[PDB]
């Protein structure tokens, strides 16, 4: 019966972080590296 | 049978009725403009041509 009252529920809490943000096509896409954020020193493969 | 089954099927069957209805008039909603193309490309030559 074109039933969309699945779920309204939080809109929850936010905060302001530097990430690296670019513009491709009319998607605005996020970017990232992680080679010394999370896997510093850390002796495992980066995948 | 007066049950909360037979009342509830019933309901099954009429939403699954409202989609058909909405599915159909869709069609033919959509459908004239499939036939434009058609009687576009009845005619139109190429342009070479």
């Amino acid at each position: 019966n074109r039933e969309t009252l699945d779920e309204l529920e939080s809109a929850p809490q936010t905060t302001r972080v530097r990430a690296d943000l670019v513009a491709i096509g009319d998607r605005l896409v996020f970017l990232e590296a992680l080679e010394k954020r999370i896997y510093a020193a850390t002796n495992v493969p980066y995948p | 049978d007066g049950t909360g089954i037979s009342l509830h099927r019933q309901l099954r069957a009429i939403q699954q009725l409202a989609r058909n209805v909405q599915a159909v008039l869709g069609a033919f909603e959509r459908g004239t403009a499939d036939q434009m193309l058609h009687v576009l490309l009845e005619k139109a030559p190429p342009l070479a041509l």
